[PDB]
């Protein structure tokens, strides 16, 4: 799994693809 | 595979010493330590090298595509 | 001398163009290409 | 699962399966770690850039 | 030079290229490791190379490593020494560590080279023997003093500073001082040299060094010691084993 | 002489100084929200 | 080249793994020398290597079907037509000479297609080298209508050991080839031997891996008494130590009970501060090349509609400068470097 | 040094900056040119007025 | 009076590949699950 | 005949004004030749200061500085010492040609 | 959302004043931190 | 609990570079 | 004050022992700096011959064409140098190889069947089954074919093991053997190890005479501590002998009795040879490089 990350060269910061985009399903 | 010409460590030829090896242990019955000494392995490096040896080379002859049976 | 080796009864048997590509001696389908004498350099290191 | 054994002189089999069970849970919270900065930093540096 | 993911500014820094022979791999010095969080367990870097003097400028003034000594999070360092030179310190800022005078100058030009412009008096200054009769010797707290005095500029005085160490004053027996780090005059007069003072560690002598002298004499000092303790620890070997 | 200088980009700064270090707490707890949770929060 | 380890379980024996040998016995030494062995890169011996120490071979093998009813494309040289030097690496059948040296671009096989009435190659296409193994033609799925349309190619890449591999002991003690040291500059023993390994001392405080430690000295008193040690999990006691057992058998062979050495530096030639910890340890040669994704780029080819560094290493494909370095870019107040 | 990046030949045979040719540099430049794209330090292309 | 390797009965074996029952046992036994199962499938009790 | 001029280089930006102190950069040599040479050097009574050190070991070369006292240049600190290390080795071959026959 | 906030941006009529480290990049603007947060000019003697 | 058995008859096989196993 | 003839007062030279394969000899008051140079150019700067470029033909046994190429550039060839002259690199293969600068050793083995009653023994099963060092043919070209009349090209050790072949199998090559220096590879290093260690200094600060000399006795290899009677004190036989073990400090009656150290001034050099050169030549050449490394820098322009 880390050798993966070790050849790619990320987009951006991560993802927020976890508990962040469940607190996201949120509509004012 | 077969046996390494040279000791990895110091440099000692080693290739010569495999076959005569094993006589020394079926014919004359010694024990693996001085069958070595015998040989002229006083180095613990080159005392591994033939000691340690698999000989892996007999074992993959026995596969022979240009011979029948 | 054009070679291919049977993969079962290790018979050195070349067929050419028009021909079933399956030894002559026993039925077999593999065909294993020999080595012929060609100079191939190598450095001994 | 007090180990009184050390890694000197060794450590007996239940001992040894003990701190196997220890020495996993590390991994396993490695594993199961949802939480990550990088959202996090990406939402503060674009308002603040 | 990049190594992501780039965390903070500090993973992303200005590099002097020195290009090496029969090399197929980035060389890195252990400096860096911390401000990158790079590994040498297989780990990858980008290499950019700007291609105008205004870029150059900025990545030679601004983003360069010598400038990102300390970090905006808290002010403290990220740059110091890492394994065998922390060790290598120990043993040869010890007491016990005795110098002849063709080991002594030995130890100064192998980390110090005035064609470098490692020096700041164009001729390598060294100090008296410690001991004089009846063999002349030079102590390892010297080898220090030799190394500040040949890389700290000539115009500005020694360095003042009353640190301490990690290990206990217990462990060197009965009645020693070698716990406090003591420079008077720029000039090791007492106690040894830990991760705590040529590490990334605050208010040591590297930092102490950055304080009073710049961020460019502070570099100079880091690339020095980090020769000095390489050949230090090639001539002087540290190992482990079951006896320990 | 320690005066910040003007252009400095302290809104990055700030953002890195807190991202940063705030991946050394991605570990669970040993009652109250701790962690990147609760800075999330 | 393969080696039964002198320390082992007996279970080794018990599941015949010496059919299939795993790694090699090496002298390895801990210690912190050279100063490019650091917590995770160590030290190889270059005369080590030189003699065959860790070297390994990588097989790849290869479909070529003509496949993609009627029979349009045919194994062999289409007459009239021939472009220049093929007949170096194919022989007249069209399939390549069994040890021929082949590089990217180079042509792997030939044959001829009646829709296009001309004569095309397969190319070999890969970084690394290769030389032909075994090449097998398969003529199946028909019962009277026999022809060949498939083949099966077998390369051999050899692969030496280079700065980047990884190698590990059977503690867990894993890390990457920092430099291969030539045995002058490698310190040299009072027996006259340097180590074909260099572990750093810094490595063991962190890992705790006393199993290593043993093993050196299990090694060592195996390799001069000419007998294997067992080295099976539990055999021992906090009253019969292992640094004991073999300690005694050090001493009885003539070395140092502690596992230690007096080592000579091989650049001063001056003896060392104190005695080195020595033995032999069963190493293994981890099969990851890590230095895979190795690029360079000054100007390559771009994307029509953004005209920007196409991705691709092989490509000669462009570095992505994301939002993060964009971000690290703004952090240094350095305008020119981010235009 | 610390404030140095090892550059293996291969890198340093394909990265290029582009100099402007002057009177303090015409020396330095004329050798890169004569050493090529290949013979470090060297010179892949030149671009005219 | 040590736990020593077979040198000599290895050599022997690489050569000799035996014509009665198969050396180590155990290897067999750490497949039995997977061949047994299969073996279930036709042989055995009840078809 | 054609002298070669990449081997022995006298650092410019190193040596004094005039005269004793000087750093020297060899060619296609290391520690053999440089613990040697600075071993000699340092027998010299002019000789104040003198050790070697290797730049990097992927790169060839071989750097030696030579500081001495007055009456006595860098070069002829260099001279002398390559001058003695031959008489030097000189003695070692006669010695072990001598005890061979003594055997 | 780039399309929703851009439907804003083109409702509204905004004028994108490029003042922003995002937009300058957008636009090929040089960043107004840092260096970029002053104008460098030539001192010429001839009137 | 069964120590682990010592090997018979370990004798000394290291001595000095110009020494071999004369001394008995 | 030390003088170039100072040093031939106090230097001496000590032959233990002198075999045709290894010698064992002491250099006495000479510095670290000298022994380590010769030590070092013993390994890597005396220059040897081995093989270098091998050219198949055919292989067709197991061992692959690299590998094979690698065993015989092993094997340490019984050709003393001199007679051969260095090859240059940068004139293309036709001009690069001639009778000066190259050795030709030819491989030419071909497996066969043979009948015989049956484990059974390969050399009776098979015929040419093993390949040896000695089945390398040696082929004298060019201008000179009478220079090694006298001296024919033979491996150092015949019975070395190439290859192990199975009826069918052939090998077919020529091996270019070529002069080299063993800092470029292994292969051209003339020595099997050349290596010194420092004479072994046993200080007794304390007489321990009595049961305790017995004790201290036994710490020592057998030939090393030597007891005059119960009194007497107890002396030092042989501290050349010593394996430096320091199993003398690991007992709480002798930890603080004596003192381990060593003669920093003498050094115990052991040259064995891979069998192309006299240990003896091997040491004479290494004195030479480094008189000649020194008089090349002497007659040399110091350039800027
Ligand atoms: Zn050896
Ligand atoms: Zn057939």
């Amino acid at each position: 799994e880390q050798s993966h990350k070790k050849t790619k060269q990320a987009v951006s910061y991560d993802e927020p693809d976890e508990d962040e985009i469940e607190t996201m399903r949120e509509a004012e | 595979m077969i046996v390494p010409v040279r000791c990895f460590s110091c440099g000692k030829v080693v290739g010569d010493k495999w076959e005569s090896y094993l006589n020394l242990l079926q014919e004359d019955e010694l024990d693996e330590g001085t069958a070595l000494s015998r040989l002229g392995l006083k180095r613990y490096c080159c005392r591994r090298m033939i000691l340690t040896h698999v000989d892996l080379i007999e074992k993959f002859l026995r596969y022979n595509p240009l011979e029948k049976r | 001398t054009l070679k291919y080796i049977c993969a079962e009864c290790s018979s050195k048997l070349s067929l050419s163009r028009t021909d079933a590509v399956r030894c002559k001696d026993c039925g077999h389908r593999i065909l294993l290409k020999a080595r012929t004498k060609r100079l191939v350099q190598f450095e001994a290191r | 699962g007090y180990v009184k054994g050390r890694f000197y002189s060794g450590i007996k089999p239940q001992e040894y399966y003990f701190h196997c069970m220890a020495g996993r849970e590390g991994l396993i919270d490695t594993a199961v770690k949802t939480s990550r900065s990088g959202y996090l930093q990406r939402c503060l540096t674009k308002q603040l850039e | 030079m990049n190594r992501q993911p780039t965390l903070h500014k500090a993973s992303m820094m200005g590099h002097k290229v020195r290009v090496l022979p029969n090399e197929k791999t980035l060389r890195l010095h252990y400096a860096n490791t911390g401000a990158y969080n790079a590994d040498f367990d297989g780990d990858e870097m980008n290499m950019h190379f700007p291609q105008n003097e205004n870029a150059r400028a900025e990545a030679l003034n601004l983003a360069n490593t010598d400038s990102q000594y300390l970090t905006p999070t808290s002010g403290s360092p990220v740059r110091g020494l890492i394994q065998d030179h922390i060790s290598a310190g120990v043993w040869l800022t010890s007491k016990d560590s005795f110098f002849t005078r063709e080991q002594y100058q030995q130890y100064i030009y192998g980390c110090i080279r005035p064609e470098d412009g490692h020096t700041t008096r164009s001729k390598i200054v060294t100090l008296p023997p410690t001991i004089f009769k009846p063999y002349p010797l030079w102590t390892g707290k010297q080898i220090i003093t030799t190394v500040l005095l040949n890389v700290t500029p000539p115009d500005m005085p020694g360095i003042n500073l009353i640190s301490k160490n990690k290990i206990k004053n217990e462990y060197w027996g009965k009645g020693s001082l070698e716990n406090e780090v003591l420079f008077k005059d720029g000039a090791l007069l007492c106690g040894i040299l830990d991760k705590s003072q040529y590490g990334a560690s605050k208010y040591g002598i590297v930092h102490s060094l950055h304080e009073v002298y710049g961020p460019e004499v502070a570099a100079k000092v880091l690339s020095v010691l980090g020769r000095l303790f390489t050949n230090y620890i090639t001539a002087t070997a540290f190992t482990c084993g079951m006896d320990d | 002489r320690s005066l910040i200088n003007p252009g400095e980009a302290v809104g990055i700064i700030a953002s890195q100084s807190v991202g940063e270090p705030s991946t050394q707490m991605t570990l669970n707890t040993f009652n109250v929200t701790l962690g990147i949770p609760r800075l999330r929060e | 080249t393969g080696q039964t380890p002198i320390v082992k379980a007996n279970l080794y024996d018990d599941y015949g793994m010496d059919n299939f040998p795993n790694g090699f016995n090496a002298v390895v030494a801990v210690i912190s020398y050279t100063g490019y062995d650091m917590d995770d890169a160590m030290i190889i011996n270059k005369s080590a290597d030189e003699r065959g120490f860790g070297y390994g071979t990588m097989y790849k093998t290869e479909k070529v079907d003509l496949a993609l009813d009627p029979i349009t494309q045919h194994f062999g040289f289409g007459n009239d037509e021939w472009p220049k030097e093929w007949l170096e690496k194919l022989d007249e059948d069209g399939l390549p000479y069994i040890g021929t040296y082949v590089e990217e671009g180079d042509p792997i096989c030939a044959y001829f297609d009646d829709t296009l009435n001309k004569t095309k190659i397969k190319t070999y296409h890969s970084s690394e080298p290769a030389y032909i193994e075994e090449v097998n033609l398969i003529g199946d799925e028909s019962n009277k209508f026999q022809e060949l349309q498939t083949v099966s190619i077998k390369y051999r890449i050899r692969r030496t050991p280079q700065i980047g591999d990884k190698f590990s002991s059977r503690h867990g003690q894993k890390g990457v080839c920092s430099r291969k040291w030539p045995t002058i500059d490698m310190p040299f023993s009072e027996t006259g031997i340097q180590p074909d390994i260099i572990i750093n001392p810094h490595a063991f405080p962190s890992r705790m891996t006393i199993g290593m430690f043993v093993e050196s000295l299990a090694g060592k008193a195996g390799a001069l008494h000419g007998i294997a040690q067992d080295s099976t999990p539990w055999i021992f006691n906090e009253d019969d130590t292992p640094a004991d057992y073999f300690g005694e058998q050090l001493a009885k062979a003539g070395y140092n009970y502690h596992g230690n050495e007096p080592m000579y530096s091989g650049a001063t030639g001056e003896e060392l501060r104190a005695d080195i910890y020595v033995g032999v340890v069963y190493y293994q040669r981890l099969r990851h090349m890590v230095n895979d994704k190795f690029q360079v780029r000054s100007t390559g080819p771009v994307n029509s509609l953004t005209m920007q560094p196409v991705k691709g290493r092989k490509r000669h494909g462009g570095i992505r400068v994301g939002e993060m370095e964009r971000d690290a870019l703004i952090g240094h107040g350095t305008s020119f470097l981010l235009q | 040094e610390t404030n140095e990046i090892g550059v293996p030949p291969v890198f340093a045979v394909k990265l290029t900056y582009p100099e402007p040719v002057t009177a303090y540099n015409i020396a330095e430049l004329r050798q890169a040119v004569i050493n090529g794209p290949d013979k470090w330090p060297g010179a892949t292309q030149i671009q005219n007025e | 009076r040590t736990a020593d390797f077979r040198t000599l009965e290895r050599e022997s074996r690489f050569i000799n590949p035996p014509k009665d029952k198969s050396a180590f046992p155990l290897l067999q036994e750490a497949v039995q699950p997977h061949i047994g199962s299969f073996n279930a499938l036709t042989e055995g009790p009840d078809g | 005949e054609e002298p070669d001029r990449e081997k022995i280089k006298l650092l410019t930006q190193a040596t004094s004004e005039d005269g004793t102190s000087a750093s020297f950069q060899i060619v296609e040599e290391d520690h053999t030749l440089g613990n040697a040479l600075r071993y000699v050097i340092m027998k010299n009574p002019d000789v104040e200061f003198c050790g070697y050190s290797i730049p990097h070991p992927s790169e060839n070369l071989l750097n030696i500085r030579i500081q001495t006292y007055g009456e006595t240049t860098a070069v002829d600190a260099l001279q002398k010492g390559l001058k003695d290390l031959m008489d030097l080795c000189d003695v070692v071959e006669s010695k072990f040609t001598e005890k061979i026959k003594s055997m | 959302t780039t399309c929703q906030f851009l439907t804003k941006a083109v409702l509204d009529n905004e004028r994108e004043q490029l003042d922003s480290p995002s937009a300058r990049i957008v636009v090929g603007k040089l960043n107004n931190v840092g260096t970029g947060s002053f104008d460098v000019l030539a001192k010429v003697p001839n009137a | 609990r069964k120590d682990v058995p010592k090997v018979e008859g370990l004798k000394l096989e290291h001595f000095a570079t110009g020494y071999d196993a004369e001394d008995f | 004050e030390w003088n170039v003839e100072k040093f031939k007062k106090d230097f001496e030279v000590n032959i233990s022992s002198l075999d045709a394969r290894e010698a064992n000899f002491d250099l006495i008051n000479i510095d670290t700096s000298i022994a380590n140079a010769f030590r070092r150019i013993m390994i890597s700067e005396v220059p040897s011959v081995a093989a270098e470029y091998v050219y198949f033909f055919n292989n067709t046994s197991v061992i692959q064409d690299e590998v094979l190429a690698h065993r015989i550039g092993l094997v340490p060839l019984k050709v003393d140098p001199d007679m051969l002259t260095w090859v240059d690199s940068n004139l293309p293969d036709d001009e690069k190889f001639t009778d000066e600068n190259t050795i030709v050793l030819s491989l030419n083995v071909k497996c066969t069947r043979n009948p015989d009653a049956p484990s059974t023994d390969p050399k009776e099963l098979y015929n040419n089954a093993h390949v040896y060092a000695r089945d390398l043919k040696f082929e004298p070209q060019g201008r000179q074919s009478t220079t090694f009349a006298d001296c024919p090209v033979v491996p150092a050790d015949p019975d070395i093991l190439l290859a192990k072949l199975r009826p069918g199998q052939e090998i077919s090559l020529k091996a270019h053997c070529i002069l080299g220096i063993g800092g470029d590879h292994a292969k051209f290093s003339p020595v099997s190890t050349a290596s010194y260690r420092l004479l072994p200094q046993i200080n007794i600060l304390q007489p321990i005479k009595g049961e305790s000399a017995r004790r201290f006795q036994k710490c020592f290899p057998p030939g090393v501590i030597g007891i005059d009677e119960g009194s007497d004190e107890a002396y030092v036989k042989d501290a050349r002998k010593d394996t430096v073990s320091r199993e003398v400090l690991r007992y709480e009656e002798f930890a603080d009795k004596v003192k381990l150290g060593r003669v920093r001034n003498h050094f115990i050099f052991n040259v064995e040879s891979a069998g192309a050169m006299t240990p003896e030549e091997i040491f004479f050449k290494s004195v030479r490089i480094l008189k000649n490394k020194a008089e090349y820098l002497k007659n040399c322009p110091i350039t800027q």
